[PDB]
DNA sequence: GGGGGGGGGGGGGGGGGGGGGTTTGGGGGGGGGG
DNA sequence: CCCCCCCCCCACCCCCCCCCCCCCCCCCCCCCC
């Protein structure tokens, strides 16, 4: 979302919001109010995605070495991408 | 005191041995400080190696992490001293000649590495040492009789104002010519030619060389061999041999590896 | 449920 | 309002089970005989 | 000087280790003084 065409989908999202900001404060129906709210939730979510915590079962004891690494990124991602 | 004479009383003392270097290892890395990085929190700590044992931290140092068994050794961020092992032989001069010379391993360290080479007769001063050796590397089990070595702390082998004062002399051609072999008849054209051979010419890299080459002809019944012997003593890095039956490869280089012959 | 513990990169 | 006792979690010790630990031929180099 | 020879070089028990289980200790929470 952030990379593709310098993130042109972000301008797509604001344009979708602008096409209900043009109309009157009252003319924004419940559907229009919801649509603007969903656009904000989109931008919020895109900010909010973050690498997960490496969460381990504790029934079985630890070996003679601990966890080999906490890195939970997928192979096609670097942390700078995020 | 002789290599043959070392005994269990010496085992922690400082000793000094005269001997011949047979050969040496390459430089061997010896870890002086270990470097431990936490797999969880990426914190790092350093441990000095104590008597060859890594004092590994069992839990991570940072109290805000303190995970057990989480530290791992980052090999190439550890810090290393230099070690080298050399096989030092009892000289064939000192042996009771009916039986073999002994030899002893010595450990030499840091900038004392490569202080000597194969064929060097040296003194080495060091602590005599002994260590056990394992019956099998998979086990702690040790063999009863220890290995022994000397752990060295010093080594030894076996100006222009004066030069300028001589340089002004008028008899200097004959003066240097007589000096090469005053014990032999004066033959000073031979001695002067050899003196020029000792000086040598100059060089140019664009092939030619600043060498000089001489052949002593004449009868077999004359002193020329003795002149050659003195010149071989005088020169810094020469060789002596003889040509009868001398192989084209034996004189030069021979065969796996190729080793250099007398001329090379 | 499976008794377990969470390990977090942000405290590196 | 502080200290004791009860209950639950976490760590360490101890035991048990398992796996590992020289001849023959060929080419090339080097030396000796016709 | 040339060719052949021959020499070299090479292809069952015991220890360490790991896994599993049980107990003990230490902390937290609740009650009693
Ligand atoms: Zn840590």
């Amino acid at each position: 979302i952030l990379s593709m065409e310098s993130g042109k989908v972000l301008r797509a999202a604001i344009r979708l919001a602008l096409d209900v900001i043009k109309i009157d404060r009252l003319s924004r129906t419940p559907r229009d109010n919801m649509v603007l709210k969903l656009v904000l939730n989109f931008f919020r979510n895109v900010i909010a995605i973050e690498p997960g915590e490496f969460t381990i079962n504790t029934k079985k004891s630890m070996p003679k070495k601990g966890i080999t690494s906490i890195d939970t990124l997928p192979p096609n991602v670097s942390m700078d991408d995020i | 005191k002789g290599m043959r004479e070392l005994n269990p009383n010496d085992i922690d003392k400082l000793i000094n041995l005269k001997g011949l270097v047979l050969r040496s290892t390459p430089v061997i890395p010896d870890m002086k400080v270990a470097f431990f990085k936490c797999n969880v929190c990426d914190h790092t700590m350093a441990v000095e190696i104590d008597r060859g044992v890594i004092q590994e931290p069992a839990r991570c140092e940072r109290i805000d992490c303190n995970e057990p068994n989480s530290m791992s050794l980052i090999h190439n961020r550890c810090s290393f001293a230099d070690k080298q092992v050399i096989k030092l032989q009892e000289t064939p001069d000192f042996v009771p000649d009916g039986q073999t010379p002994h030899s002893i391993s010595l450990c030499v360290y840091d900038e004392l590495v490569d202080s000597c080479r194969a064929g060097d007769r040296i003194e080495v001063t060091g602590t005599f040492r002994s260590i056990p050796i394992r019956a099998n590397s998979r086990q702690r089990v040790l063999k009863s009789l220890y290995k022994t070595y000397v752990d060295v702390v010093h080594v030894k082998k076996v100006d222009l104002a004066k030069i300028r004062e001589v340089a002004a002399r008028e008899d200097l051609y004959s003066l240097l010519a007589r000096s090469i072999a005053p014990s032999i008849y004066e033959l000073e054209d031979v001695k002067k030619g050899i003196l020029l051979q000792l000086f040598g010419g100059t060089n140019k890299t664009f092939r030619y060389r600043g060498d000089i080459n001489i052949l002593l002809c004449g009868d077999p019944s004359t002193s020329k061999s003795q002149i050659l012997q003195y010149v071989h003593k005088i020169t810094p890095r020469g060789v002596y041999t003889s040509g009868k039956g001398s192989s084209a490869v034996g004189l030069t280089a021979y065969i796996l590896v190729l080793e250099s012959g007398a001329l090379v | 449920s499976f008794k377990s513990r969470a390990l977090n990169h942000v405290k590196k």
